[PDB]
DNA sequence: ATCAATATCCACCTGCAGATTCTACCAAAAGTGTATTTGGAAACTGCTCCATCAAAAGGCATGTTCAGCTGAATTCAGCTGAACATGCCTTTTGATGGAGCAGTTTCCAAATACACTTTTGGTAGAATCTGCAGGTGGATATTGAT
DNA sequence: ATCAATATCCACCTGCAGATTCTACCAAAAGTGTATTTGGAAACTGCTCCATCAAAAGGCATGTTCAGCTGAATTCAGCTGAACATGCCTTTTGATGGAGCAGTTTCCAAATACACTTTTGGTAGAATCTGCAGGTGGATATTGAT
């Protein structure tokens, strides 16, 4: 039959992290999935455009970072860049 | 075997984000750190919204988050409002706001 | 099939008034309701136009929610909740 | 007999519908309108109920926003009652059909 | 190097107005126009192909993209010109 | 001989194809897609050039300057809509004065 | 001789609407640009074309904003544009 | 330094905008708005220049920034 | 209204540089011929879910009455902002040169793609569990009249 | 200033629709080996782009006078809100038939992949051609009073 993807389990993991005694409506979860996919498309799109601007054929974490700087507002961008750089540097220690 | 999410210490799926990057034709090549970084950012934004919405849900004495709580969260936070200025949340509604001139004299 | 006609009048005056109330409007001119019907007709026309364009590009005869979402996204009015 | 002053019930309703989130346009008439427009664009089309609902959500959201801006336009002209002139101004500044 | 639509815009100009010249800045405007419309059409077509899970962009995607992006009359004439050029191209 | 010639076009079919596939839009590009596209671009270019000439000298100037282009774009409804959020450099604005500001 | 107040205004309107030239002087604008850019990145450098482009964009934007503003002044049965009008304009525009 | 953009210049801009009569506070308000505009556009542009590992802000950086802002400008490369 | 006196605008003709247009030569696309994969149109059919219908009941739309207060119309003074003559100064033109970027290549370690195999996390189902919707009466709060 | 009439704020309870949890399949990461690019270090060069510096030519800051527009105040007709009786139609919830998605395969028209070959379009150069950009009489437009 049919198998569709979503960010539901991850959204629920993060939700349980921030508010252990809080549940979420399927509608609200739909809103969240739409949000994640939208931000995804924005970041990836901007990163694509920038990578294309400098004759580069590869989107590295740097392009993603600049994409975030462009798309996200002040503090949001700050903390986002923080979480990203953190995750990357932690990842490189395989 | 370890998932790249666990290695990066993320809840969000690094592998899936990577596949979506490759299967979206944003570039012919994709760096090793790009899906990690991106997944981290998405996870963070998700975290922030779920936080503010959670608070809004506590304020209205509810255990479960509905789109209304998400709307209140977005519109009451300046930055999330700006990031979602051209976005409509279904079943969200609007912020309670009445122009002062309209009030009884 | 029963012929559809003058359904813009289905959007009643009290409904428009409610939409105005949520918009924070206190007093409404009598000439407002028809104007609202017109603007609504234009908006809905554009959105549905693009949506159906997507629908028949997919060689489908059924308009899906995703067609509507893509249409709205293209119109600059992104909608969450039906994103699928 | 009892009677509320003109404007009071209005503010009351403003608060009421600003507290809630339900759709304000009746469902079946809206579905009729959508099917009419769509049929005029292309014949023998069928809709997922989801699509109709999405259309209604988008529509009412749009109209509420436009009504907010319109209200600002009415307040700007030192008025309280919104007028077609106000809507036309809001539409022009927005750039919908300037 | 640098590549532009300069010579092509000039040829078309000589098609429509054979005895009319064009400023350099205006040629810049035209170049920017062709580039922008290009990116619009190609982008809308790419999104179109991604929506229906198609991995190739045919002239069909281009046509639908044009129907979306261009207003009525311009859209019609563009579609007809396009189909024309395609049939003529496949005529040899 | 050239794909543009075989399509009866002035715009470069080959160049358009190359850009299309080198622009990260999709993995594969159809044979006729760049033809169609180049045709559309040539048509739009033609329209704008025509109107911008007609307007080029209702002002007595031969060379088409950005002003003439602006006039052509903004005087035509559909072109004005297509380029709704676009600024033509050194284009200026259309002569428009509100009747309310007029005396008597 | 003295022109009745409001005529030279219409005159200027017709003139600058019939023209295409930049209305802000080059050097003050460029100085402003370099100042603003400096507090983003130390001792940057600009192509002449970049500054010119910035000026075109700025003047176009401000002219349009002044059009919508003027409309907002007309709407309130006035003729003189006010900061209030500009404010309404950008608030409807979505810039606020 | 922002005062380099002066009353007659702003007046001329309003003239091209078809404005007949102008308030005194208008000029300051306009200086503010202009400041914001330049701040945003130059912000994005400088970001582009800095990703490109450059120290010279190009016209194309400005065009890209403008396009991103929703203020597409023809006649400078894009 | 159409008599004058400023000023303004316009339209004619005269004229070169600061730009346009038109040419003698070249790297890099663009085209051509020969194999190699493959996306997806075609076909068939399992399977949601869409269209449609019925019936009934109550939410709610519609049309009328009536008068409250809103917006439109008018008047008038005060002060805000346009017109203008005036005088200094920061602009614009423009010749420059020293240099510091930006753009170009040449190797090549490091990173990413590709291909196959193993493994499991993510999904679709069903079984299970529990906020809270939608009812209730009760004490406040607000609004209105007397 | 006080006392009804009515809307609204809550806390009560509780069964059910929607959310949560539990469990076998399996698409898709993940692991491992090997093929293929990649984007900056050294090394370099020639457009740009600055930074002074000497000048004029126009633009702006400035101060005075007043035309007239803005905004306060007052007035009143009429429109739009509030309350209600009347009854229609949109709900609600069920039950169908079947259209037409969408999962599964199955050949081939059409795309890609290098391998050479031909043409073109881009630069730096000559030999063009046109709108500024002044000067002048005449018709407009504007503002004042024979
Ligand atoms: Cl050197
Ligand atoms: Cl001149
Ligand atoms: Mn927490
Ligand atoms: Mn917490
Ligand atoms: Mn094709
Ligand atoms: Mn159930
Ligand atoms: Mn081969
Ligand atoms: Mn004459």
């Amino acid at each position: 039959r049919s198998r569709k993807e979503s960010y539901s389990i991850y959204v629920y993991k993060v939700l349980k992290q921030v508010h252990p005694d809080t549940g979420i409506s399927s509608k609200a979860m739909g809103i969240m999935n739409s949000f994640v996919n939208d931000i995804f498309e924005r970041i990836a799109g901007e990163a694509s455009r920038l990578a294309h601007y400098n004759k580069r054929s590869t989107i590295t974490s740097r392009e993603i970072q600049t994409a975030v700087r462009l798309l996200l507002p002040g503090e949001l961008a700050k903390h986002a860049v923080s979480e990203g750089t953190k995750a990357v540097t932690k990842y490189t220690s395989s | 075997a370890k998932t790249r999410s666990s290695r990066a210490g993320l809840q969000f799926p690094v592998g899936r984000v990577h596949r979506l990057l490759r299967k979206g034709n944003y570039s012919e090549r994709v760096g090793a750190g790009a899906p990690v970084y991106l997944a981290a950012v998405l996870e963070y934004l998700t975290a922030e919204i779920l936080e503010l919405a959670g608070n809004a849900a506590r304020d209205n004495k509810k255990t479960r988050i509905i789109p209304r709580h998400l709307q209140l969260a977005i519109r009451n936070d300046e930055e999330l409002n700006k990031l979602l200025g051209r976005v409509t949340i279904a079943q969200g509604g609007v912020l309670p706001n009445i122009q002062a001139v309209l009030l009884p004299k | 099939r029963k012929v559809l006609r003058d359904n813009i009048q289905g959007i009643t005056k009290p409904a428009i008034r409610r939409l105005a109330r949520r918009g924070g409007v206190k007093r409404i001119s009598g000439l407002i309701y028809e104007e609202t019907r017109g603007v609504l007709k234009v908006f809905l026309e554009n959105v549905i136009r693009d949506a159906v364009t997507y629908t028949e590009h997919a060689k489908r005869k059924t308009v899906t929610a995703m067609d509507v979402v893509y249409a709205l996204k293209r119109q600059g009015r992104t909608l969450y909740g039906f994103g699928g | 007999p009892h009677r509320y002053r003109p404007g009071t019930v209005a503010l009351r309703e403003i608060r009421r519908y600003q507290k809630s989130t339900e759709l304000l346009i009746r469902k079946l008439p809206f579905q009729r309108l959508v099917r009419e427009i769509a049929q005029d664009f292309k014949t023998d089309l069928r809709f997922q109920s989801s699509a109709v609902m999405a259309l209604q959500e988008a529509c009412e959201a749009y109209l509420v926003g436009l009504f907010e801006d319109t209200n600002l336009c009415a307040i700007h002209a030192k008025r309280v009652t919104i007028m077609p002139k106000d809507i036309q101004l809001a539409r022009r500044i927005r750039g919908e059909r300037a």
